[PDB]
């Protein structure tokens, strides 16, 4: 089986600078009709990855003028001459020249843009929720960079700890920026015993610790 | 009742290159390419003259390093970096040519 | 002017026989090369096999033993089935097309193009029976907003296999939607939150609805979300 | 009307560089063989992925073309490079032709490969016609063509048929040793009758 | 029980030669190599070796000088010069290496075919070609008879008639001969042609 | 296809009567044993695989 090896593996660009990706075949990817098939595919957050170039050197149509594909034998290189916020993504390598077609590791390309402070927001949970004995509080942080954010959940000054998962969307198409869901889980009971529930977030973008929180049930 | 012919194999043999496949395992092989040096000047056999402080146009004019090998005869001449043609501030002039010469000079 | 959409089941059970169905729009089978492409959650993409009219399922020999590729020249559909099923086999399958040049005899013995690709369906594998979500309303506390900007959204909690889809206002509603990724809780069951971020003028005055559809079980949820009414 | 390799090569097959043409009750059929085609495509492949690898030595300039350099070395690195052209123009030369014939010889070796495969299949139920073809001595529906193609044929299930319409005098066909039971036996509609059932009856 | 040959697998346990026989019949089954086969292979790679490895009996001295640099434009002639010269020795080098793995595979399995074919012409018409690289004999064969075709002395006339007996039959019983032509009608019984006249020579009853 | 007769050329860079300089004859030389070690090399091994 061919091998294909793609370097970096991770490759954190900045906003509008230049990069390329290597790809090392264990094999040489020649062909009897004397084209070398070798291909780059561009899958960016949740879709199908599309092809940007066939035949090493050939950019498909409807593709940025950008992506520019080089290489030789077993030594190729994706060229991209200025990264913008809208080629976040995985990138990989396949040759098709050798039974079976074989992808490269992938090679994730994420934006370095400028910091953006985190908008912060806070949910109670439901009282539908509530009858089925399980409270889930959600802390909300939306349109923000760098990726890094620290969420304490305070219930009554109490720092709570693990109770506590946190998802994150990613890079955003446009903008680069990121967004994250901390959701608090615990019990009914529990739940009605405390009043305060408090959200503690701390970034590079906030000048000091931004909480939000809600005292419970009131309004 | 029956008859079989067949080839023999092992189990972990070695690969090598041909003209339609790059990495084909055959029984067995051997290296073609030489990787393997002798740390010293094997001179068995051969009048080997070491010149050492000396350099080899040395021997013609006599520096003092050059004693030892104003009339040395040799099958085998090792020029040393540490050699010096000279005692008093000066060069040779079309010097290689005549170091070349004195190298295949026997002495 | 062509188009690739998966279609199958969810979730398979473990040693079953998976199957999928790429359907196509707008072109005729007959003229391409046709793969199957796997890809495991967050691994590299593996290349299953590839038929075209008139036969020749030539496959990766890691699952040669268990593909099965068909396709029907009168539904438009490229199939596949996966027989004695494992955990390594849960994956995103997308399907895949390639240009069919009848005239190059040297093309059908060199791997197939990937020129247009499909959605992608995930086929989890496992033995945990369908369980439809349910969806709770995360809603500003009292329009505490105090922002120029509010935020609302839906919790999408307890539910397996995956995914779930959650479209605000039937659509509509698209700028400033974030549907998070699903994380797994420790009782084996998924959930996800889904936000969207409005003006702060617009809550009572606007509706919002998330569409929740499970289709692992079937399920179809429409759940409003409006600040408490104390 | 058909015919095989040792005569021609079929232009109708596009599958493949290889295939089986056949002909029955149902008609004929032009179907490539995949497994040995390949064969042949990917040692062809060897050779150019072999070939294409570049050469990573870098030279500079020694000759100057704008102002030239002194007529002795110069006539030397003429000397020397047109020496050297000599010999990769000749070591060119001869590797294009030896892979040529290594490359014609090749698709020979993999056609008989091939040919010599589906004789074994057939043991003694087909004869060389001589043209690259094998007269099948049993009749051999679509099906039965397809068997011999993906190597699923069973020489067994048509052996006795074959062989008995293969040695043959006129229509006739070889018949067994009548049972060794003691009782002589006569031959009757192709099965050997007993002559006890014939010696006690009546006369006239 | 089974056993198979070349097309197909390689025996990793035949181990005093590179090709043999492997049998099977009443007795059991046996490997034991063809001596002759294998010597004719060992001996051509043997052959490429003693021309390959042969000194070059030219002698060089140098050129350049380590310690103490020649004049610039010289040394860049003559690294020009090395550097074209390592180009071609290479060159050579790779694809004589190249050339003789490939003859010397295609040697060995040309050796191969030389022995197939050799034991196919001995057992005539008493075998036939299981198509893994063995041979159904169609009479008992035991291991002084097995020897035979090792040693190349198997006499095929002995047990022809039998084998070729047991290859026509459409039962379990084979072809039959034909009775004499004497101008007496023939009725068969055990294996033999006895005359119909005396069937037709008793007592009714 | 071996008989093919080379059109290569080559004039006199040395000399046979009156020796050129050392150094750059010692090139020569080195250059010349050098080429006719190659084609020493390609003539003994294309009459063996010819003859192969
Ligand atoms: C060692 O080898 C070199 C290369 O072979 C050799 O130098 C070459 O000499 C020839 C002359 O025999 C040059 O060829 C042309 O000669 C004609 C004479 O009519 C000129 O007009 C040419 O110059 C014009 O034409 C060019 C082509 O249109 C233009 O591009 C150019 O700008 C001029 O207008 C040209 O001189 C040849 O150019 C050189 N090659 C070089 C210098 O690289 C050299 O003589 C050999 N040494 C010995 C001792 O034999
Ligand atoms: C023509 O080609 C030759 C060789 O291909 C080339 O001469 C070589 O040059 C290199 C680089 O200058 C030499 O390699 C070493 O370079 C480093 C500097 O990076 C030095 O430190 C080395 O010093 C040696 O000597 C020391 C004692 O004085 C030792 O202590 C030390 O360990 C080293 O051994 C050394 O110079 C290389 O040695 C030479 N090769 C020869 C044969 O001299 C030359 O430059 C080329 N000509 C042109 C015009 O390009
Ligand atoms: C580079 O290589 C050159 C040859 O490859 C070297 O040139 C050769 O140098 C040798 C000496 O080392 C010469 O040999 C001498 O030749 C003279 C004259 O020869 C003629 O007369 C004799 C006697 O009647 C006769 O037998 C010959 O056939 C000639 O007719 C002799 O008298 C000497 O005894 C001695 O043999 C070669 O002649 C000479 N070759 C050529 C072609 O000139 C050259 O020295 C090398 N360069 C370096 C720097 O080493
Ligand atoms: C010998 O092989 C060559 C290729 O190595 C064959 O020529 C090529 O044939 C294909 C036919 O599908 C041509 O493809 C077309 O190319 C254009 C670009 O020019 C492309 O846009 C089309 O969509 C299509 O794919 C290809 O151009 C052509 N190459 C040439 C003419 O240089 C040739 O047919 C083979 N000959 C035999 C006798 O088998
Ligand atoms: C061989 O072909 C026949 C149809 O001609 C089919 O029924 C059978 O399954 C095939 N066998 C294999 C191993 O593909
Ligand atoms: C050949 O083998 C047979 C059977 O083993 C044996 O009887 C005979 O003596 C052998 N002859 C030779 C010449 O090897």
């Amino acid at each position: 089986d061919v091998v294909m090896t793609q370097s970096p593996l991770s490759l954190p660009v900045t906003l509008g600078q230049p990069a390329s990706i290597s790809c090392r075949s264990s094999q040489g990817l020649a062909f009897l009709d004397g084209n070398t098939y070798l291909s780059w595919f561009q899958q960016r957050p949740g879709q199908s990855p599309r092809r940007l170039i066939y035949k090493v050197s050939n950019r498909d149509s409807g593709v940025p003028d950008r992506f520019s594909g080089s290489g030789s034998r077993t030594d190729f290189t994706l060229k991209i001459s200025r990264v913008e916020a809208e080629d976040v993504g995985v990138y990989y390598c396949m040759q098709g020249t050798h039974w079976p077609l074989t992808f490269g590791g992938g090679t994730k390309v994420e934006i370095k843009r400028t910091v953006a402070a985190p908008s912060v927001f806070i949910f109670p949970p439901s009282d539908e929720q509530l009858k089925s004995g399980t409270a889930s509080v959600v802390c909300l942080l939306n349109n923000f960079y760098p990726r890094e954010a620290k969420v304490q959940w305070k219930v009554d000054n109490a720092l709570q700890s693990g109770n506590s998962q946190e998802s994150v969307t990613e890079q955003d198409s446009k903008d680069s920026t990121y967004s994250l869901s901390s959701t608090l889980t615990l019990s009914k009971a529990d739940y009605e015993k405390h009043k305060v529930y408090a959200c503690e977030v701390t970034h590079q973008g906030l000048r000091s610790p931004v909480t939000k929180s809600f005292n419970r049930g009131e309004c | 009742d029956k008859i079989c012919l067949g080839h023999h194999a092992v189990s972990n043999g070695t690969k090598v290159n041909t003209l339609t496949e790059r990495g084909v395992e055959v029984v067995n092989a051997t290296e073609t390419v030489e990787r393997t040096n002798i740390p010293r000047i094997c001179s068995k056999g051969k009048r080997t003259v070491d010149l050492g402080q000396c350099g080899l146009l040395g021997t013609i004019t006599g520096p003092p390093q050059c004693d030892q090998f104003l009339e040395f005869s040799a099958d085998l001449i090792i020029e040393r970096r540490e050699g010096s043609d000279v005692c008093y501030p000066g060069k040779f002039v079309n010097e290689e040519a005549l170091r070349q010469i004195l190298r295949e000079s026997g002495g | 002017q062509v188009q690739l959409q998966e279609s199958g089941p969810g979730l398979v059970k473990p040693s079953e026989t998976l199957s999928l169905t790429c359907t196509v729009s707008g072109a005729s089978v007959s003229s391409y090369f046709w793969s199957w492409i796997r890809q495991p959650a967050g691994k590299a993409l593996e290349w299953i096999g590839r038929i075209y009219t008139s036969g020749n399922t030539k496959s990766n020999p890691s699952l040669e033993s268990r593909v099965t590729m068909s396709l029907d020249a009168s539904k438009d559909q490229f199939s596949l089935k996966l027989t004695s099923v494992t955990a390594a086999d849960t994956a995103v399958y997308y399907c895949a097309a390639g240009r069919l040049d009848y005239s190059d005899t040297t093309g059908y013995y060199k791997p197939p193009p990937l020129d247009y690709w499909g959605q992608g369906a995930l086929v989890t594998v496992s033995s945990a029976s369908t369980k439809g979500p349910s969806v709770f309303p995360l809603a500003p506390s009292s329009k505490s907003t105090s922002g120029g900007t509010a935020a609302l959204g839906c919790l999408v909690k307890d539910y397996f296999p995956e995914p779930v889809t959650v479209s605000w206002n039937s659509g509509a509603l698209t700028s400033g939607v974030h549907t998070f990724p699903a994380v797994l809780q420790s009782s084996g069951l998924y959930s996800l939150s889904s936000v969207v971020t409005v003006p702060s003028s617009s809550l009572g005055t606007q509706t919002y609805i998330c569409n929740v559809n499970h289709k692992p079980s079937n399920t179809k949820v429409d759940k409003k979300v409006e600040p408490k009414s104390c | 009307a058909i015919a095989g390799f040792i005569e021609n090569g079929w232009e109708g097959l596009i599958d493949g560089w290889y295939g089986f043409r056949h002909q029955n009750a149902q008609g004929e059929g032009t179907a490539a063989d995949y497994k040995s085609t390949q064969s042949a495509i990917d040692q062809i492949t060897g050779k150019l992925n072999r070939l294409i690898e570049k050469t990573n030595q870098q030279f500079e300039l020694i000759d100057n073309e704008f102002n030239e350099v002194e007529k002795q070395i110069g006539n030397v690195i003429n000397w020397t490079r047109d020496s050297i052209t000599e010999v990769w123009s000749y070591n060119a030369e001869l590797l294009v032709a030896m892979e040529n014939q290594h490359t014609i010889d090749l698709a020979d070796s993999e056609m008989d490969k091939l040919y010599e495969r589906v004789k074994r299949q057939l043991r003694e139920n087909a004869e060389e016609d001589g043209t690259g073809c094998f007269e099948i001595f049993h009749k051999c529906d679509d099906d039965c063509m397809a068997s011999i193609r993906n190597n699923t044929y069973d020489h067994s299930k048509y052996r006795e048929e074959a062989m008995q319409n293969r040695i043959q005098i006129d229509g006739s066909g070889y018949i067994p040793e009548a049972p060794r039971d003691g009782q002589a036996y006569v031959r009757k509609d192709g099965e050997w009758v007993l002559l006890s059932t014939f010696l006690s009856g009546r006369l006239v």
